[PDB]
């Protein structure tokens, strides 16, 4: 569950993503396909080579479905029902993978907005990926 | 542990340029902010009641060293693991009953410190590789629950 | 998160536990240490004897800090804010050990209630102490 | 691991008693409700949208009691679970790519439909004895992994 203090880290670090939004998603998606490779056989309809436009693009989706998130923060079963339904009924991803990349993403934060990666924020960000990760993974319809 | 022998290679030249001297305080210290259960195991350690209070102190920096090197020594010959730290999960296990899940907690802090430290230097690929580094660390030190 | 049914199940499986909240929080409690050792470190000044008065009454304690919990399903983290200081904040109680406890709580209705924990109830007990787990073990402050 | 000679006359004792043909399957289809992620390694199977359906499904019962007996094979083996599971551990871990913590899951599934089936008799320290045995069939299963 997220404090207040949390959910003002989340919104203050992420919002220092912006454009590179699609650049970090596809980079956390691509950290998670070649540091664990079992979580690429969720994506068999995908060309998952490096540059792919197409991880690429399914990684501004992700990125962009995370910036839902961060401002619908106080209700995510509401926003992201849909995302829900779609990890959760759809492909049932097991939330070992959900860890697995929220680790791919904090790495990828870290390369990328160092001044930005305080321990107080890496808190705060751990949760809140842990928190939708539990929103995707749960049947709540 | 199977690295490839780029793998190795990059990941030594990556160590190489870690400093062995505060990443290590870096690692147990966000350990404990992120993890904050952690605590627990080192009250004999003092203030460790803010992420500034944690972060900063020679008892969480001097006991990170330790671990660093922990770290190096498996780094070093990577294809004997569970003898280096044979004592350590001793240790942790049958001494300080650590759950095992925390030793993959810090491994991951680890690589989260190391990718903060080299930003674009810590590549998918080297990341990868430092997966397989921790991952095999991490289930060393819990052998003795086995 | 919980779904509709799950509400109505926690409420409708806890609804047979009797004025035997005592006896059950009590047998989860023995269950738990017994089964694994480690949880006794949390208990050092109890007496964790078999037929432990202290214990008895904990479970007690356990069993209606989770009454209260069924009793705001859909504001925990405010019912909960007490505990989560006491558990989070002051304990540090590892979260492994609510997994811990929540099985042997399984258990234990599994064993005295068999005609409520049914398959979709069990599920649903299971997300409702996930759930406590997340509020008691996260700082929300 | 080692039970003691108490331990082990209760387990053997407790289990002569199993129904093997439904615990089993009781099991298993507990596992696909409970945590319905698992659903997704039985696609072979059939229907599963309901947790009715999956108990009558003639498939779960069936595999459930398949793996009753590998469970049944663990019991006999209690010195060296390692090697009675590799075979198993190998298809589950190289072939199927099953996250282990699955492999615990199941086990304190199983533990709930013996205190379902036995109620007062699956007194804790029977339960106590149990939990030592699913630990144990859990990390063999596991050991293709490390
Ligand atoms: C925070 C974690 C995640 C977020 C925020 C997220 C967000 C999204 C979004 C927005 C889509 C849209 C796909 C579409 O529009 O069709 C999607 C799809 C998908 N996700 Fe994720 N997702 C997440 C985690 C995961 C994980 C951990 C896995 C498995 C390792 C996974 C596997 C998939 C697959 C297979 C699709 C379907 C892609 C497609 O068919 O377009 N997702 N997710
Ligand atoms: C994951 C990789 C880890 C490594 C490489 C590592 C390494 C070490 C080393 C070298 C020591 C020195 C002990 C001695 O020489 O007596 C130590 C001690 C200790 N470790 Fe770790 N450790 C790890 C994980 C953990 C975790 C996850 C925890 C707890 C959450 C933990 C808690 C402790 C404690 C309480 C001590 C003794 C502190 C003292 O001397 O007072 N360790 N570890
Ligand atoms: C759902 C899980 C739990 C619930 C609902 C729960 C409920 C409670 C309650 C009602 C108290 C009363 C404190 C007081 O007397 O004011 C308490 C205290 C305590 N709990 Fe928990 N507890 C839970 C889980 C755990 C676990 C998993 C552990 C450790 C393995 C633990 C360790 C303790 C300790 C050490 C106390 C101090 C009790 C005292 O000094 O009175 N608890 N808990
Ligand atoms: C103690 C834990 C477990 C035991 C003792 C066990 C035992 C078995 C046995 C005896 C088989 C028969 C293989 C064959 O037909 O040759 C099997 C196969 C299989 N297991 Fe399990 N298993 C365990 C855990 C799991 C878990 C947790 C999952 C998934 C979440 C899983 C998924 C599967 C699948 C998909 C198969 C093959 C099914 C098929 O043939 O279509 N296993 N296991």
């Amino acid at each position: 569950v997220l404090s207040p203090a949390d959910k003002t880290n989340v919104k203050a670090a992420w919002g220092k993503v912006g454009a590179h939004a699609g650049e970090y998603g596809a980079e956390a998606l691509e950290r998670m396909f070649l540091s664990f490779p079992t979580t690429k056989t969720y994506f068999p309809h995908f060309d998952l080579s490096h540059g792919s436009a197409q991880v690429k693009g399914h990684g501004k989706k992700v990125a962009d479905a995370l910036t839902n998130a961060v401002a619908h923060v106080d209700d995510m079963p509401n926003a992201l029902s849909a995302l829900s339904d779609l990890h959760a009924h759809k492909l049932r991803v097991d939330p070992v993978n959900f860890k697995l990349l929220s680790h791919c993403l904090l790495v990828t934060l870290a390369a990328h907005l160092p001044a930005e990666f305080t321990p107080a924020v890496h808190a705060s960000l751990d949760k809140f990926l842990a928190s939708v990760s539990t929103v995707l993974t749960s049947k709540y319809r | 542990v199977h690295l490839t022998p780029k793998e190795k290679s990059a990941v030594t030249a990556l160590w190489g340029k870690v400093n062995v001297d505060e990443v290590g305080g870096e690692a147990l210290g966000r350990l404990l902010v992120v993890y904050p259960w952690t605590q627990r195991f080192f009250e004999s350690f003092g203030d460790l009641s803010t992420p500034d209070a944690v972060m900063g102190n020679p008892k969480v920096k001097a006991h990170g060293k330790k671990v660093l090197g922990a770290f190096s020594d498996g780094l070093a010959h990577l294809d004997n693991l569970k003898g280096t730290f044979a004592t350590l999960s001793e240790l942790h296990c049958d001494k300080l009953h650590v759950d095992p899940e925390n030793f993959r907690l810090l491994g991951n802090v680890l690589v989260c410190v190391l990718a903060h430290h080299f930003g674009k230097e810590f590549t998918p690929p080297v990341q990868a590789a430092y997966q397989k580094v921790v991952a095999g660390v991490a289930n060393a030190l819990a052998h003795k629950y086995h």
